[PDB]
């Protein structure tokens, strides 16, 4: 059973810093990516980035890029966003994902609970 | 970012048991030179993270009711519901996987009557 568990909710003052956590089972953390996505209150969907522990390959949206740093450790197959200098615009919830390999398969397939961020 | 993928979505409270179709449009194709058509759809449910109900356009994902489908030309797409139930009710989203960076549409919520 694949899951990933993220940490718990999380109130911060502005110009703060955070670091959420995505802790993935179930199959084997290097043979995937994980990828982050936003979602203010009330608010849609967007895309923050994503990492691939094995090749320590990433990819940003330009929009998060120095808002958001995304590290992995392989030791204990978990996934990072470290969130920096925290504004109102940065409450939201944050989600983790799997991310897939070429042909298109298992991209988004599993999700983490989410993580609220509360910016007082 | 100005060169981003740009997905519009449309708007619909859906009477149980009825059924309604959500489309969604690309500014560029999403079809890539595989083949493939890098197009997913999914639902948030209140209170949830959101599930994965199509991907690569028309392919249903694992443990998804047959009551949805995707379809689509490569900029123009539909998921149909069949037989709504209140387990449908949340906010659907399309995905484009195509380009960098992924994009999502904005949303279309769907209620029940
Ligand atoms: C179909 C085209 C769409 N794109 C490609 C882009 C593709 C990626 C390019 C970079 C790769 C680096 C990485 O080190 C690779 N290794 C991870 C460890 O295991 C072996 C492989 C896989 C990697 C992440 C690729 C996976 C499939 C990627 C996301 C593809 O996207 C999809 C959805 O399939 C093009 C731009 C946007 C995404």
């Amino acid at each position: 059973q694949v899951q990933l568990q993220q940490s718990g909710a999380e109130l911060a003052r502005p110009g703060a810093s955070v670091k959420l956590s995505c802790k993935a089972s179930g199959y084997t953390f290097t043979s995937y990516g994980i990828t982050w996505v936003k979602q203010r209150p009330g608010q849609g969907l967007e895309w923050i980035g994503e990492i691939y522990p094995r090749s320590t390959y990433t990819s940003y949206n330009e929009k998060f890029k120095g808002k958001a740093t995304l590290t992995a450790d392989k030791s204990s197959s978990t996934a990072y966003m470290e969130l920096r200098s925290l504004t109102s615009e940065d409450s939201a919830v944050y989600f983790c994902a799997r991310a897939g390999n070429w042909g298109g398969e298992n991209f988004f397939d599993y999700w983490g609970q989410g993580t609220t961020l509360t910016v007082s | 970012g100005a060169s981003d993928i740009v997905i519009t979505q449309d708007e619909l409270p859906v009477t149980s048991g009825e059924s309604v179709s959500i489309s969604c449009r690309s500014s560029k194709s999403l079809l890539y030179k595989d083949g493939k058509t890098y197009l997913n759809w999914f639902l948030q449910r209140p209170g949830q993270s959101p599930q994965l109900l199509i991907y690569l356009m028309s392919t249903r994902a694992s443990g998804v009711s047959d009551r949805f489908s995707g379809s689509g030309s490569g900029t123009d797409f539909t998921l149909e519901i069949r037989r709504v139930k209140a387990e449908d009710v949340g906010v659907y989203y399309c995905q484009q996987l195509v380009e960098y960076p992924y994009t999502f549409g904005g949303g279309t919520k769907l209620e029940i009557k």
